[PDB]
């Protein structure tokens, strides 16, 4: 099945941290995880434009 | 010759070491973990999916009685009702307005779509970690797959190596696991036979084709109130679907240590954690004696601007004087600085520029060239970026992690108090001796 590819995010860097500016006309899944002892796993469905 | 070391298990980062055999010339040793595969041992408890509530066509004893049998279907449920006097499109179906019993029968089987839509429940045990290594010594650069346990040797062409045991055993899988369509979840599913309706694993079987399927869906039959023949029943929702909705995120997004999970068989690749002790028997054929290797006479270190970052943000220059043209190995004899190049063509006299990365705010580290040692003194600035697309190639310690300016301030502040308390004790002793002598 073909599936869409979301708009490429704009990454803004800062000291020990990142900011994703996201644009998605429809609900897009965002999933982040750390690479350490604790996953700190986060999941969120995002619509519209946000940060 | 056999050498022992402890390599950080971080795929994609070379680790460099120097072997200084007394008789021979020094030799370089750079080790990279190309890939890892942490695979456990598992046993399949059962498979589950959406149940199809099949309802056999009812039978009626027209003017008699019926008794519920004892079948071996999954969640088998049978009831008998009194006089129903049913009617059909053809019309009435019986001749006794009373004592016209009906037998209602229902059970479950696997839905015809379960072949693809099904979940497997597994248990995991201690996992054995297997690693593919690319290891280079001098010129040779053979690879090898080995098991990291401290016992099993990873024999190669001639290079013999033993690795492990892992410094800290770890497993991304909890004790109970469920794998559905590639995705992996850590769900404490109920044990085989302990079905509870409306929750995961309400129907279980040993295999898709197995005929001893067992389920408990709380199906119950009601009295038929309408006079058209039909069997009514109410049943809890498919717990399989409930779980599918409330699944949470899969383990591909939740395993720690940045581990990329894969299935068939269950495994965990490229998992970066701990240290791997490696003992390796490098053959003496690659060794070259110092009588033939160029022993350099005089080398000194001049370091350019440097910066402490994951990338190779440091440069330095070596002015060297040697006795032959050759291929001397260069190395760093510190844990907080690593060079890029390993072997440089060395002339009788000249210079070489090298790159390096450090984690320390100051480069205060010894560089060795064909055994000759020189201390580089530098001062690395903080990095200008904030984020990189590379992992940090070197651990950050405590000792060589504070600048000598801060170190000097701290040592002065502590040495003041230390000298003051020492002087106070000495003064008290001296006063006692003076009082005693002139008493």
């Amino acid at each position: 099945c073909p599936v869409p590819l979301a708009h490429t995010p704009t990454v803004t860097k800062w000291f020990k941290g990142i900011t994703l500016h996201l644009t998605a006309t429809r609900p897009t899944l965002l999933t982040t995880r750390k690479l350490g002892l604790r996953a700190d796993a986060t999941a969120e469905w995002i619509t519209g434009t946000t940060s | 010759f056999e050498h022992a070391t402890t390599v950080p298990n971080v795929p994609g980062i070379p680790y460099k070491a120097l072997v200084e055999r007394a008789g021979y010339a020094p030799l370089n040793l750079e080790i990279t973990v190309v890939s890892s595969e942490l695979t456990p041992s598992t046993n399949k408890e059962y498979v589950t999916c959406k149940f199809h509530t099949v309802v056999p066509s009812p039978q009626v004893k027209c003017c008699g009685s019926l008794e519920c049998k004892a079948s071996s279907k999954a969640d088998y449920t049978c009831r008998v009702f009194g006089g129903v006097y049913p009617f059909m499109w053809g019309g009435a179906q019986c001749f006794c307005d009373s004592e016209n019993t009906q037998l209602s029968e229902a059970y479950v089987e696997f839905a015809p779509d379960c072949t693809i839509d099904h979940a497997v429940a597994l248990k995991v045990h201690t996992a054995a970690l297997k690693v593919g290594l690319r290891i280079v010594y001098g010129n040779t650069t053979a690879r090898l797959d080995t098991f990291v346990n401290g016992v099993t040797p990873g024999s190669s062409r001639d290079l013999k190596v033993i690795a492990g045991p892992i410094s800290a055993a770890f497993s991304p899988f909890d004790h109970k696991v469920v794998i559905r369509k590639g995705l992996v979840y850590n769900y404490d599913f109920p044990e085989y036979g302990a079905m509870n309706p409306g929750a995961f694993g309400d129907i279980q079987a040993s295999s898709l084709d197995a005929t001893d399927i067992v389920a408990r869906t709380d199906i119950r039959l009601l009295k038929p109130s309408v006079k058209n023949i039909h069997v009514p029943y109410t049943q809890a929702v498919s717990g399989y679907e409930m779980w599918k909705n409330n699944s949470g995120r899969p383990l591909q997004e939740t395993a720690p240590f940045g581990c990329k999970i894969e299935v068939e068989p269950l495994r965990a690749t490229n998992c970066a954690y701990g240290h791997i002790p490696i003992s390796i028997d490098i053959p003496d054929a690659a060794f070259v004696r110092s009588s033939e290797s160029p022993t350099i006479l005089e080398v000194s270190c001049t370091v350019a601007d440097c910066i402490y970052s994951a990338d190779f943000g440091g440069s330095l220059t070596l002015q060297y004087k040697a006795n032959r043209e050759g291929h001397c190995p260069v190395h760093s004899h510190s844990t907080t600085a690593v060079l890029k190049e390993a072997t440089t063509h060395v002339t009788a006299t000249g210079s070489i520029t090298l790159h390096f990365s450090t984690s320390s705010p100051q480069a205060n580290f010894i560089v060795s060239l064909c055994g000759k040692k020189t201390t580089c003194n530098a001062e690395c600035k903080p990095p200008a970026d904030h984020i990189i697309g590379e992992p940090h190639k070197v651990d950050q310690e405590f000792q060589a992690a504070v600048s000598k300016t801060s170190w000097n301030w701290l040592l002065a502040l502590f040495g003041g108090a230390s000298s003051l308390i020492v002087v106070g004790l000495i003064v008290l002793v001296c006063s006692s001796m003076l009082i005693n002598t002139r008493r």
